[PDB]
DNA sequence: ATCAATATCCACCTGCAGATACTACCAAAAGTGTATTTGGAAACTGCTCCATCAAAAGGCATGTTCAGCTGATTCAGCTGAACATGCCTTTTGATGGAGCAGTTTCCAAATACACTTTTGGTAGTATCTGCAGGTGGATATTGAT
DNA sequence: ATCAATATCCACCTGCAGATACTACCAAAAGTGTATTTGGAAACTGCTCCATCAAAAGGCATGTTCAGCTGAATCAGCTGAACATGCCTTTTGATGGAGCAGTTTCCAAATACACTTTTGGTAGTATCTGCAGGTGGATATTGAT
């Protein structure tokens, strides 16, 4: 026996993905590649965020990723921000940002 | 010292939120306005959450009840299940 | 005999709070308000601890972001002081009114 | 008692490939898990809709692909599409 | 010459019921037809999700009911709930 | 020999609504009351809008409801306006509404 | 020699256009614009004429609503003249950025 | 087919007067001269987003013609549902 | 400018909440081999309607003119920021019991299948009618004075 | 106020587009009836984890003081509205084929069912550690002068 994930070179469960698709009433039937494709895509996106959130951890002199690191990762990247633009990350706070007219005069 | 619960959402707490939001100076009338807005928010969300609860024949609002309410309100939340 | 100018502390707090992520409303008052509101929909209700939390997370996110837009509306009108009209304009444009 | 599934370990596997000296809080993992479930639903949801528009009974990778294009922003979509077509190739050829 | 179905005759019946001397333009009917399809899809969707959330495989009139309360606003919901309840009750007793 | 519609006291078509529920893959199974309850709600809403649209037609001395009348109906009713707050009625126009400050003198 | 004061025809037009429902952009120009943009995504495409109409109905509806919101932004600023900054504030608050 | 006319600068068919009419329907009394370019931009973005999705549907269906339904489905994804054209 | 009050910075230390590690475990997916059912590309062709040409209906571009709006300047006064801490509300932690969630049961209701009937669509050719768009004719609105 | 230029509102009419009509027909419906499968309510019950509350923590309500913001008043410069004017571009109505969409055959592919192997969630007990929270002292920032 050899997992469909390992066949597809993926850390993400092709099996589970396949199942979840059937028991989702998304359609009558489900081709064999769809879960592979789908699972890749999820893996991919997970990596991207984990990368940037790690980098965010690094910047703040940390090795354990927390919510704040996911928030800084997501809202400092134009594309992730847009994909997650109607999502709230619990315990993420906000990007430091102050409108310039609110700064004291030089 | 009899008092409405909405008023528990105090001036300093509201002031802090504003601050997180980048606000420097705040009209005194904001505090009542903000409470009004918060009350409408919670109504809309809670109404929907409870409706989920009643459907599941439960007496406890679960975090998933809230999460699902937020999702259909267009306010998807991450970190409490689902 | 040493006093800070109006808005120095305001700026200081902006920086502080933009940096943190704690919830900024006290847990209990909020919990009551939630329960009170739920009572008009169904009586004898109980709440998971995480359910109240989720509601708080969401409300504070909601309100923080509305203050951003609000602040933009005050600035649009060449002010630095948020007023109820600025909240109203923001809610109207967002399609909440 | 009932087994509560999660993407957490797969997330964790991927974390290590990407940052082998970096860890992750519970709360952070929960968020990642929501994320995966969300995107899952969004993509499947769109794919469903596509099949239906086109009077088809099946969700094939073509549907997931078009779904991804429609949901993901420009560059993200491109990479995801390549990672997706990749994984399917690799899987077919493997015995 | 494939058969394209709509809710038009039903909309017309109901129209006659409420305004017996009033007609409806075909564009107006088109919009009416869109509106019914839309609300159907939106109720059926909420119903769908609701079942799933409660690990149910069946969509009953109880699911539709909650979907309605979730989807519609105050007074429309109150009255739509009457009319559906009424119709089911009257459906059960009619055999 | 009786339809379920007449059985339920409905103009809207229960058979049809049953059929469309199955093929839309909303769940494995569809209960017998669902298409009844839904067809009723559908009929209720379409009645409510036609009533109001009819009045707009009559308020304009017209006999045939057109899209402008649908729009006047929906947008003049708080609850239909919200239910359709993110929907556009082709050929409906907008509600007459000029903001105060724009009018002449003081 | 005769003249309306500035603003008088403008209000006349508001009443006129708010009363009707015809499309306000000329058909053909808008058609070309569609075809151009599409071509830039994909060549050798055809359009059902109702598809162009659907786009036009959507586009005009979108733009008319944007101008109400825009107008409200000017008025918030104690002006009666819409400017690009008003459009921009509307679109930011709307979440179009 | 022989020859195929080149499309360019069509954004300028969205004339000043047509934009003024839409403002009017939108209740606008006074219009700064810079509005027209800005509006052309905004419209161009709006169309690109809708047409991309519409055409994506077209291609997924393996068609060369963009249907009213492709546009209607695109409009729905983008939270701008349209009634009157088959959806 | 200088001077000083206070906020902010960095380094180092430390206990433990919250992370990773672990093995049993077992149960429940996921994968493997066999037989069944079904979907949708390819091949073909009717035929809708899209692209592409010429004539008629009216909206667009452009320059001129000046009304009145915007945005700068100034300024008085009102209103929100900053401030000190005892005081009262929230937080932390300790403990019964509601209820949620796990499990098993059994039946009312749902799926399946197979004639049997009804109906909702279209198509062909006809037949009717609401109203849009023309006219002229009587009353409102607007702006000069 | 008065006059008058211009828009607006009726009312009445008339062709004809587009709507209501109807008779033929039919394929795909919905309906009816009988056979077989099972989902979920229903009922008992075990154990979280939720409400309650006492004790310990600590954030906020208070009123006073005044810096500095908001908004009213004023004004010049100039942008944008109105309009007259010349005519280019769109709109409207009538003729060729690319491609859509409807039928059918056929296998490559997904379903199903049952079986056999492993993986992933939990719990058990313990195992481990990153860092929040505290210290100290050096330096920056702000505000008074
Ligand atoms: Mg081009």
């Amino acid at each position: 026996a050899k997992t469909r994930s390992s066949r597809a070179g993926l850390q993400f469960p092709v099996g589970r993905v396949h199942r979840l698709l059937r028991k989702g009433n998304y359609a009558e039937r489900v081709g064999a590649g769809a879960p592979v494709y789908l699972a890749a895509v999820l893996e991919y996106l997970t990596a991207e965020i984990l990368e940037l959130a790690g980098n965010a951890a690094r910047d703040n002199k940390k090795t354990r990723i927390i919510p704040r690191h996911l928030q800084l990762a997501v809202r400092n990247d134009e594309e992730l921000n847009k994909l997650l633009g109607r999502v709230t990350i619990a315990q993420g706070g906000v990007l430091p940002n102050i409108q310039s007219v609110l700064l004291p005069k030089k | 010292v009899l008092r409405d619960n909405i008023q528990g959402i105090t001036k300093p707490a509201i002031r802090r939120l504003a601050r997180r939001g980048g606000v420097k100076r705040i009209s005194g009338l904001i505090y009542e306005e903000t409470r009004g807005v918060l009350k409408v928010f919670l109504e809309n969300v809670i109404r929907d959450a409870v409706t989920y609860t009643e459907h599941a024949k439960r007496k406890t609002v679960t975090a998933m009840d809230v999460v699902y309410a937020l999702k259909r309100q267009g306010r998807t939340l991450y970190g409490f299940g689902g | 005999p040493h006093r800070y100018r109006p808005g120095t502390v305001a700026l200081r707090e902006i920086r502080r709070y933009q940096k943190s992520t704690e919830l900024l409303i006290r847990k209990l008052p909020f919990q009551r308000l939630v329960r009170e509101i739920a009572q008009d929909f169904k009586t004898d209700l109980r709440f998971q601890s995480s359910a109240v939390m989720a509601l708080q997370e969401a409300s504070e996110a909601y309100l923080v972001a509305l203050f951003e837009d609000t602040n933009l509306c005050a600035i649009h009108a060449k002010r630095v002081t948020i007023m109820p009209k600025d909240i109203q304009l923001a809610r109207r444009i967002r399609g909440e009114r | 008692k009932t087994r509560k599934e999660s993407y957490a370990i797969y997330v964790y596997k991927v974390l290590k490939q990407v940052h082998p000296d970096t860890g992750i809080s519970s709360k952070a993992m929960s968020i990642m898990n929501s994320f995966v479930n969300d995107v899952f639903e969004r993509i499947a949801g769109e794919a469903s809709r596509l099949a239906h528009y086109n009077k088809r009974s099946t969700i094939t990778s073509r549907e997931i692909q078009t779904a991804v294009r429609l949901l993901l922003p420009g560059e993200l979509a491109k990479h995801a599409v390549s990672e997706g077509t990749k994984a399917v190739t690799k899987y077919t050829s493997a015995k």
